[PDB]
């Protein structure tokens, strides 16, 4: 009912980001959404004395018939003061990643109930463009906490803890974590009981609401069963020269991650100048070294620790046939998580859709495990990514990314 | 009198921590002063400026400029200092419509709104910053001091505030009359419709009535300007559009600056004249920016110019957009990294044309370039029409499938069809995924001394074939490519090559079909002649047989 004062970081102006081209259907959708939001008092038209801008577009979330407005506040979030007036932080719950079921709820509509500090509103300016710029873009700013802004969950937090005080003491074994517009709710119940408690939770916020357009949805994760990818070596009865070269290459790479890896005896099987397809019998110094390397590879990497003050970096490789591998790390060769996907849905002829779904799944895992999003190194040309990713985006947050233009040799080793 | 709605003012601020201008007034001739006093008396009578006392400490210089070939003087207030200190505004013409996205209109009327152009009120709190002084005759009295009450021409905020004010006025008229379009440009309103001219002229009268609600009067004697409109370098007609006439000069000698003017005109022309090329003419501006230097024209640039003259021989027009029909985009390869395209809805009636040039890069191939051209056309089409066109591309469906399935990056192009118009984009080589049985295996290596720049490149094979070549003025990276080249040159149609060069592998895995490096180009030419090539990488200095042997041979 009263506004929390909000400022930008010192020596920092508001965002001035250029609105990217939107399709006709997204424009029409945003015109409808914003006409209603303006009637409901959530946004107001602004004049030319406001020079700021943040891009906007629209998405259709997973399994839906209704457009959702998505504001790309990445720049405003970088420029907004850090929030530890009341809380130095919400220390991330390490139990969330261990629950058998986690449901993700879009609770962003609750934020529209808190007014935004009148002096900060100007910095939330955005524009609905028109096709071919034939009419002036429609300019608005927020009067209430916007979805996607990092200040919104911070300012609403006191509210949110009060709404879920009942549900929490009634269900003390449920982990509830909030990230931006999402609520993550983890239980160890059977999925039918889980679905019930989720709907129980929905009722608390419908009741407090007295309508939220996307609260009824549920994105179900099972982090319980999230798989990793240790380094594994082939088990073969016949080794060609080429097989042993690939093995020595892979072990040389692994020795940067695992100190005690040796290739000397395996290398000695090469020595001659042999045909690549010739079969080489393994000597015993070689078989022993190989067995020793196998056992080293069953242990964890030494000195791997998560530092909350450092960025998480995510790298992705296209493996072919709808398969993608990825690694999350902060220091090179100190992977915090590795993984592999293949079930990229509805995209068997579209690489970029598959990559976009991978980015979203990796970001979701990152949020569950550490409570923040990684910076992506994407195997794609910037112009191709920037043209298409918004067509396949279904998440209400957006991570940061850069582009890999030189092919990594190490793709072979994660295959 | 009839009450008129006031136009709400836009609140305006100086940039943080800045004060208003305090600029000294230049002395003026007795003649100019008398002209400025009369000019300002009229302006004051109309309410555009007001006299102020000596309280106000701000000042902006005023000038009197003679209209060429007349006794009439003109008043110029130089707002350069106030503009540096005034806040930034939202500029709404951060994008002009492209004619190819416009819709055909039966009628377009122009209405003069100059009398609102100079009648939008200035924020009362900001007016003091606009103070200026007419100097007194002989400097024997205080100068006459005025400030602005309305948007001053030449002030940084006037175009944005005028446009936003006119837009707000027009918004309900446009909303309740969706069978017309309205466009504001300088001090004119352009109203188009498909209505029978009777209904059309009714709407125009209704628009004039609507404007009177704010006391904005429009001249009766209908506007001078009629279709065709000269606008932003185009000609707009009711049912077609073109660029304003492009005439390429004849010259015996071309300076840097003429070449820049020529390329600018060609670029402008390329949006409707198909096939325009500028590569060879742009190559002559490489590096140099000595704007009066004369440059000889290569035979290449002479040929490009000749081709362009033929393209520009007779006028070409575009049609307007029909939203009821699909958009089609067709692309052709032109050579030397140059691509050209046409966008149309009916065959032989282009909406617009254009071109795309290869990005500066060490290595490239046609498929990557076609892909980038497609993304650029896609984005331009979203801007202009709000949708992606269907593509007609000179690449077989099997070629694309092979490319995207095996390329190390994610890549995608939207819905498209093969069009069989040479030259076709093809894959010139594809490396094997597995070693080749029965093919000779070449273990290659090179090394160079960084001090002497002397090196060696060579290979050894499983058949005992061997070669080492001594090299001068070379580097480790060049000798590693040279070794791969020697193995390609000396092998049969199928070959296994083993290298430890991460550098060479990075290049070959990028699949270039053309390079700035002539050594890479020679490797590509050898790859094209093979039937099967398997390229295998091993780590250096690990006692890998064959690799260690030729490492010793070449690093000696
Ligand atoms: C951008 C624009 C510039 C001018 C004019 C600027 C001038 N100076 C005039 C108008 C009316 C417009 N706005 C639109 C919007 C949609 N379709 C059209 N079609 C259209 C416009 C002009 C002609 C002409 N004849 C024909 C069709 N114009
Ligand atoms: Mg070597």
């Amino acid at each position: 009912i009263e506004t929390v004062p909000v400022k930008l970081k010192p020596g920092m102006d508001g965002p001035k980001v250029k609105q990217w081209p939107l399709t006709e259907e997204k424009i029409k959708a945003l015109v409808e959404i914003c006409t209603e939001m303006e009637k409901e008092g959530k946004i107001s038209k602004i004049g030319p004395e406001n020079p700021y801008n943040t891009p906007v577009f629209a998405i259709k979330k997973k399994d839906s018939t209704k457009w959702r407005k998505l504001v790309d506040f990445r720049e405003l979030n970088k420029r907004t003061q850090d929030f530890w007036e009341v809380q130095l932080g919400i220390p991330h719950p390490a139990g969330l990643k261990k629950k058998k079921s986690v449901t993700v709820l879009d609770v962003g509509d609750a934020y529209f109930s808190v007014p935004l500090d009148e002096d900060f509103r100007k910095y939330t300016a955005f524009t609905i463009p028109s096709i071919n710029n034939e009419t002036p873009g429609i300019r608005y700013q927020y009067n209430v906490l916007p979805q996607g802004w990092k200040g919104s969950p911070a300012i609403f937090q006191s509210s949110m803890t009060k709404i879920l005080e009942p549900f929490k003491k009634q269900n003390p074994d449920i982990v509830i974590y909030q990230y931006m517009d999402d609520l993550y709710v983890g239980s160890d119940l059977e999925i039918g009981q889980h679905r019930t408690k989720i709907e129980e939770l929905r009722q608390h916020l419908l009741r407090w609401g007295l309508e939220p357009p996307f609260l009824w949805m549920g994105y179900e994760l099972h982090p319980d069963k999230w798989t990793v990818q240790p380094i594994v070596l082939p088990e073969k009865d016949s080794w060609t020269v080429n097989d042993i070269q690939k093995l020595v290459g892979k072990l040389n790479w692994a020795s940067q991650i695992y100190p005690g890896i040796k290739v000397r005896q395996l290398s000695k099987l090469l020595r001659g100048t042999k045909a690549l397809t010739e079969v080489i019998p393994l000597t015993e110094e070689a078989e022993l070294e190989l067995a020793e390397n196998r056992e080293i590879l069953k242990e964890p990497v030494h000195g791997v620790y998560y530092d909350p003050s450092k960025d998480l970096i995510a790298e992705i490789q296209k493996q072919g046939q709808g398969q993608w591998t990825y690694q999350i790390y902060q220091e090179p060769f100190k992977n915090l998580k590795t993984g592999k996907y293949a079930r990229m849905r509805g995209a068997h002829t579209n690489d970029v859709k598959q990559l976009t779904e991978a980015v979203q799944k990796i970001t979701t895992e990152s949020i569950v495990i550490w409570g923040k999003t990684p910076k992506f190194k994407l195997p794609i040309q910037k112009e191709t990514w920037e043209t298409w990713w918004t067509e396949y985006w279904q998440a209400t947050w957006i991570p940061e990314w850069e582009f890999v233009n030189t092919p990594p040799l190490v793709k072979l080793w994660y295959q | 009198m009839v009450p008129i709605s006031p136009i709400e003012t836009v609140p305006v601020k100086l940039k943080p921590g800045m004060d208003g201008p305090k600029v000294k007034q230049w002395p003026l001739t007795e003649e100019k002063i008398k002209a400025l006093v009369e000019i300002c008396t009229e302006m004051e009578k109309e309410g555009k400026i007001s006299k102020i006392g000596p309280e106000n400490p701000y000042n902006t210089p005023v000038f009197a400029i003679k209209k060429k070939d007349s006794t009439k003087w003109r008043k110029l207030v130089d707002f350069r200092e106030l503009n540096k200190r005034t806040q930034d505004f939202w500029e709404v013409q951060l994008g002009i419509p492209h004619p190819a996205g416009l819709k055909k209109k039966k009628s377009v009327t122009v209405l003069d709104v100059g009398d609102a152009y100079f009648s939008v009120p200035l924020d009362e709190d900001f007016r003091k910053y606009t103070a200026f002084t007419i100097p007194s005759i002989n400097n024997e009295t205080p100068g006459i001091r005025y400030q602005y009450n309305v948007l001053p021409q030449g002030w940084k905020g006037s175009p944005a505030i005028f446009q936003s004010s006119m837009t707000k006025i027009l918004e309900p008229f446009a909303a309740q009359n969706p069978d017309i379009v309205i466009y504001q440009y300088m001090d004119d309103l352009y109203v188009g419709s498909d209505l029978e001219i009777g209904q059309h002229r009714t709407k125009i009268e209704e628009l004039r009535q609507h404007l009177l609600r704010w006391g904005l009067t429009t001249p009766d004697k209908k506007h001078q300007k009629e279709p065709p409109f000269l606008w932003m370098g185009y000609e707009l007609h009711p049912d077609k559009w073109t660029v304003q006439p492009i005439v390429l000069p004849e010259k015996d000698s071309w300076t840097v600056n003429d070449i820049q003017k020529l390329v600018g005109k060609l670029n402008w022309a390329s949006q409707i004249y198909p096939g325009i090329k500028v590569r060879q003419l742009s190559k002559l501006l490489r590096g140099t920016k000595a704007l009066t230097e004369v440059i000889p024209l290569t035979e290449e640039a002479e040929l490009e110019l000749a081709e362009n003259r033929e393209i520009l021989k007779e006028p070409v027009h575009g049609v307007y957009y029909d939203p009821s029909k699909d958009l089609i985009a067709e692309i052709q390869k032109q050579g030397q990294g140059q691509w050209t395209y046409q966008i149309y809805q009916e065959p032989f009636k282009n909406l617009k044309t254009g071109k795309y040039a290869r990005m500066r890069g060490a290595h490239t191939n046609d498929v990557k370039q076609l892909t980038e051209a497609v993304q650029k056309i896609t984005t331009e089409s979203i801007v202009i029409w709000g949708k992606t066109p269907k593509f007609k591309l000179p690449i077989q469906k099997e070629t694309w499938e092979t490319w995207w399935t095996e390329y190390w990056q994610a890549t995608w192009i939207p819905e498209w069809e093969f069009v069989n118009t040479p030259p076709l984009v093809k894959l010139w080589y594809q490396l094997e995924k597995e070693p080749i049985v029965g093919a000779e295996t070449f273990y290659v290596d090179g090394a160079a001394n960084r001090e002497t720049k002397l090196g060696k490149a060579g290979y050894v094979t499983n058949k005992g074939r061997q070669k080492v070549v001594p090299l001068t003025n070379t580097t480790n990276q060049k000798t590693e490519l040279q070794a791969i080249y020697l193995a390609l040159q000396d092998s049969g149609l199928e070959v296994n090559i083993v290298t430890d060069s991460q550098y060479a592998l990075g290049i070959i895995q990028a699949q270039p079909d053309k390079s700035e490096s002539e050594l890479v180009n020679q490797i590509i030419e050898q790859l094209i002649k093979k039937e099967k090539v398997y390229l295998a990488w091993v780590p250096a200095h690990k006692g890998i047989g064959g690799n260690e042997q030729v490492d010793k041979l070449v690093s000696a």
